[PDB]
DNA sequence: CGGATGTATATATCTGACACGTGCCTGGAGACTAGGGAGTAATCCCCTTGGCGGTTAAAACGCGGGGGACAGCGCGTACGTGCGTTTAAGCGGTGCTAGAGCTGTCTACGACCAATTGAGCGGCCTCGGCACCGGATTCTCAGGCCTGG
DNA sequence: CCAGGCCTGAGAATCCGGTGCCGAGGCCGCTCAATTGGTCGTAGACAGCTCTAGCACCGCTTAAACGCACGTACGCGCTGTCCCCCGCGTTTTAACCGCCAAGGGGATTACTCCCTAGTCTCCAGGCACGTGTCAGATATATACATCCG
C-alpha cells in the first residue's frame, strides 16, 4: 500500500514537547512546518545511507546496524543499539 | 475558576520532560514515515523493530538540540518565543542545508 | 621521487579547456584533492568490506562507496563513469 | 604488445599506480581486478568536472591560466561540489564576495 | 602452568582478545607486544571512570543499578567525558535537566 | 554467539563500587563505548603508523593515539596506566 | 571632504574579498606560535612551510567566525558585531561548552 | 606576544569576512578565540613531531592536525 | 549635480614562471600456477507484515485573554574617518651550527604452527530492587480584604 | 485612591509504606580461543656522516600602526498597540495491546569454477634537469562611476 502525507504524525503535541524538553517555553505557530521539513531531511539522509548499506549486503530489510553506520557517517554516533 | 497563569505550565512541561527520559513522538506515525521516506528510494523495503527505534532515538535526539539552539538564538534576539528564523539561523551556523 | 598526479591533471585539462593553463600552485591543489578523494574512497570500501565478512574490495564496494561519499548527480555520474570504464575494460 | 590499463579502459588516470596504492595501503586482503578502474574513472571524472569549473571562471576573469583563486571560485560556486568540500580550506582563494542588503545602503 | 596475559600486566580487561581484535583489523602488518597491554590499560581505566560517575549519579538518585540515565548524567556533568563524547547520543538517557536563566520568573 | 565486554565492565564495576549494580541497557551502552574509543585508538595508531612508514603498532603509538584522542587530564592519567601496565607485564 | 561612515568599510570589504593576500604580519604570527609551542615542548624549531600553513589556516578560521558573527548580529537587528555574537556563533558550532 | 596581532589586522579579517561595523572587545575576543585555536592544532603538531623523533614542526604535521579537527587544508602536501 | 577617491582600462616592459626536449631507471605489464573465495542452489524457521476491535489516552477544536513581539522615537556615546608621528616589519647579506636525512650492522622481536586446557558464553532459575499506587504531608501559586500610605 | 501585605484556599510535588513482578546476577556444562614452547626471518635500535636550512644578527627603507580630534550613526531604553499563543474544557479518533496467521527472506551448508596473489622477466612511461619565451604583474596615465558637500 503506497502511503501519502504520513509527516503528518508528527503532530503538534509532539513537536511542543521536544521544544520543552530542550528548554522551550514559548512556541510560534509557524515552527511545526519547519520542524516538519527539518526532520524530513534528517531521515532522508540518515536512510538513504541505511539503504545503501542494506542494497550493499544484498538484502531486503534495513537492519539497527544499518543505521548506526548511517549515523556515524553523518557524525551521530548512536549508542544502545549495537556497535 | 482556577487559572494558571501563563508560563507557569511551560516551566512545569519543561522540568518534568527533562526529568523524563521516553520517547516523546507516536511509534506507529514515526514508523509510517520511515516507511514512506524509504519507498521513495527503494520499493518493497522491510523493516526492524530496533531499526526504526534507533531512527526514533536519533531524530528526538537531533530535534532536542536544534530546539536547545534555537532557544540561544531566541534568547539572543531579546525573544522568548522561537521563531522559524531562529532554526535557520541555528542550522546555518552548525552547516545543514 | 615524489609520485604526483601533475601529468594525468595536464591531460585532463588539455582534454577539458586546450587554451587554459595551470599555475604549480592550482597543480598541488589538485593533487592534494585527488589524493584526499582516493583515501576517502578506500577507506570507506575498507570500512564496508569489513562489515559483511568480506576479504577483497571489488567494483561493487568502490561503486557503494562513491554512492556514500559523493553527493547526488556527482554520485550519479561518477557511477556511470565507473560502469562505462569497467564494461571497456571487460571486453578489452 | 604492453597496452596499458589505462588505454584499455579509456582513461588518463594511472590504473596501475592506483592498483599499487590500494595495496600498499591494505584496504583489503584481496583486491578485485575493476576496483582500480572504477577508481581511477571516478577520480578522473571529478577531476574533469573540477577543471572545467575551473577553467570557466578563469575565462569570465579574462585569463589564460587556472589559479587558486579560480578553483576556490568553482568549488564555491557549484552546489555539489561545495557540499563535498566544505570544511576544505584552499590556499590562496580568498573567500566568495557576499554584502548582504542589511550592510548595503 | 598458564598465567592469562591479563594478570601479568595486573589487569582485568581481556589483552589476548583485545590482541585478537587488533591483528583481524588489519591496522598494521605486525603488531607489537606491548600494544595490546596498552590499549586494554587504556579501556579499563576510561570504563573505571565512567562507572565510578555513574554510580555516583545512582548513588545520588537514592537507587541501587546504574541505568543509562545515570551514564548520561555523569558524561554531561564531567567535563572531559562531555568533550570526549560530544557528539554520542545515550539511548534513554533523556537531557541534562537546564532551564535558562532568562525563562525563569 | 555474540562477544561483549560484560564480565569485564563488571569486573570493573565490582572493584570501583562494590554495593552497586548494572543493566542490561547501560551493559549495552558501555559497550558499544569500549568498541567506539577501540576502533577511535586503533585507527589513529594504524594511520600514525602509515605516516611513519612504520609497518609495526607498538606502545608508543597507542601512547601518541591516546594523546591526540583523550582531553587533557584523561590522556595524562591514561598514558601513566598504561605506561605501568606495560612497566608491570615487561617485568612479568 | 570627508567619507559617510560606511562608504570606505564598504570599499575595505570589496577590496579584501578580491583580493587572496594574508591580513597578518608573519614576524608577529610566528612570534605568536613560538611563544605557544614553548608551552608544549622546549627548544622546537619550525618550518617556514609550517608557519605558513598555520597562518592560513588560522585567517580561513577567523573569517568564517566572522561571517557567523556577522549572521547573529543580523540576527539581533544590529549591524555591530559584538563578543556575545562570537560567544553565540562558537556555542552552536562547538567549540564553546 | 598576542599583541601582534593587531587592531588593524583583524579589522581586515572582519572585511574579508564581511563585517561593516566593529565593537571595541572583538579584539580582545578575537585574540582569545585564536590562541585557543592556535593552541589545539600546534599541541597536535607538537605530538606528531614528538613521535617522529624530531625537533622540527614540519607542513606535514601542521596538515595532518588540521585534518584531525576536520579543517583540511590543500596546497602544503596532502 | 561637482570632485576626489577608487576601480578598471590601454599600452609598454620585463620578467620570472610555465611549457617543452632529453636521459635514465624504477615500476608497470605479460605469463603461468594454485588455491581459496565468490556465486549458485536447497532448506529451515523466525521475524516481519497484515487484519480485528475496544478501551481509551491523546489529538483536535474552540475560546477568552494577557503577555509578548513589534514599530516608533529620542538620547548619548562609541566607533568610523582622516592626519601627523613613530615603530618595527620587510629585505637581504653574512655566519654558524643543530639537526633532518640516509646508510650499515646486528640483534632482539614478532610471525607462525601444533597441542592443551581453562575462561567465557548460552541456558536456567529464584529472589529482591524497582515500577506503581492511594493516603498524608508539605510546597509553590494566585486571587483577595482590610489596613497602611 | 493605590498598594502591600499576610491569608488562605488550593492544586501539585514529595514521602511513605504496601505488594508484586520480572530482570539482574549466580551457577553449570561445554567448546573454542588463548597460552606456551620452539624456530626463522627481518625491523628497528644504534652509531656515523654529511649538508640543507633554521636561527641569530645587523642595517636601511618605508609602509603599516598608534594616537588623537571630531562628528554622527546607531545601540538601546522606553512606550503604546494589537494579536496570537496559552491554558482549559469538550468531542473525536486512531494509537495501542493482544492474538493469530502467512510467507518470505536471512542464515546456513555444500559444491564448483575462476580470479587474484605470487614470482619472475623485459623495457618504456615518468621524473629530474636544463632552457626557451610569453601571459601577466607593474609603473604610470586616463576615461568612468559615484557619494558627499
Amino acid at each position: 500500500k503506497v502511503l501519502r502525507d504520513n509527516i503528518q504524525g508528527i503532530t503538534k503535541p509532539a513537536i511542543r514537547r521536544l521544544a520543552r524538553r530542550g528548554g522551550v517555553k514559548r512556541i510560534s505557530g509557524l515552527i511545526y512546518e519547519e520542524t516538519r521539513g527539518v526532520l524530513k531531511i534528517f531521515l532522508e539522509n540518515v536512510i538513504r545511507d541505511a539503504v545503501t548499506y542494506t542494497e550493499h549486503a544484498r538484502r531486503k530489510t534495513v537492519t539497527a546496524m544499518d543505521v548506526v553506520y548511517a549515523l556515524k557517517r553523518q557524525g551521530r554516533t548512536l549508542y544502545g543499539f549495537g556497535g | 475558576p482556577h487559572r494558571f497563569r501563563p508560563g507557569t505550565v511551560a516551566l512545569r512541561e519543561i522540568r518534568k520532560y527533562q526529568k523524563s527520559t521516553e520517547l516523546l513522538i507516536r511509534k506507529l506515525p514515526f514508523q509510517r514515515l520511515v516507511r514512506e521516506i524509504a519507498q521513495d528510494f527503494k520499493t518493497d523495503l522491510r523493516f526492524q523493530s530496533s531499526a526504526v527505534a534507533a531512527l526514533q532515538e536519533a531524530a528526538e535526539a537531533y530535534l532536542v538540540g536544534l530546539f536547545e539552539d534555537t532557544n540561544l538564538c531566541a534568547i539572543h534576539a531579546k525573544r522568548v518565543t522561537i521563531m522559524p528564523k531562529d532554526i535557520q539561523l541555528a542550522r546555518r551556523i552548525r552547516g545543514e542545508r | 621521487s615524489v609520485e604526483t598526479y601533475k601529468i594525468y591533471i595536464f591531460k585532463v585539462l588539455k582534454q577539458v579547456h586546450p587554451d587554459i593553463g595551470i599555475s604549480s600552485k592550482a597543480m598541488g591543489i589538485m593533487n592534494s584533492f585527488i589524493n584526499d578523494i582516493f583515501e576517502k574512497l578506500a577507506s570507506e570500501s575498507s570500512k564496508l568490506a569489513r562489515y559483511n565478512k568480506k576479504p577483497t574490495i571489488t567494483s561493487r564496494e568502490i561503486q557503494t562507496a562513491v554512492r556514500l561519499v559523493l553527493p547526488g548527480e556527482l554520485a550519479k555520474h561518477a557511477v556511470s563513469e565507473g560502469t562505462k570504464a569497467v564494461t571497456k575494460f571487460t571486453s578489452s | 604488445k604492453s597496452v596499458s590499463k589505462s588505454m584499455k579502459a579509456g582513461l588518463q588516470f594511472p590504473v596501475g599506480r592506483i592498483t599499487r596504492f590500494l595495496k600498499k595501503g591494505r584496504y583489503a586482503q584481496r583486491l578485485g581486478g575493476g576496483a582500480p578502474v572504477y577508481m581511477a574513472a571516478v577520480l578522473e571524472y571529478l577531476a574533469a568536472e573540477v577543471l572545467e569549473l575551473a577553467g570557466n571562471a578563469a575565462r569570465d576573469n579574462k585569463k589564460s591560466r587556472i589559479i587558486p583563486r579560480h578553483l576556490l571560485l568553482a568549488i564555491r560556486n557549484d552546489e555539489e561540489l561545495g557540499k563535498l568540500l566544505s570544511g576544505v580550506t584552499i590556499a590562496h582563494g580568498g573567500v566568495l564576495p557576499n554584502i548582504n542588503s542589511v550592510l548595503l545602503p
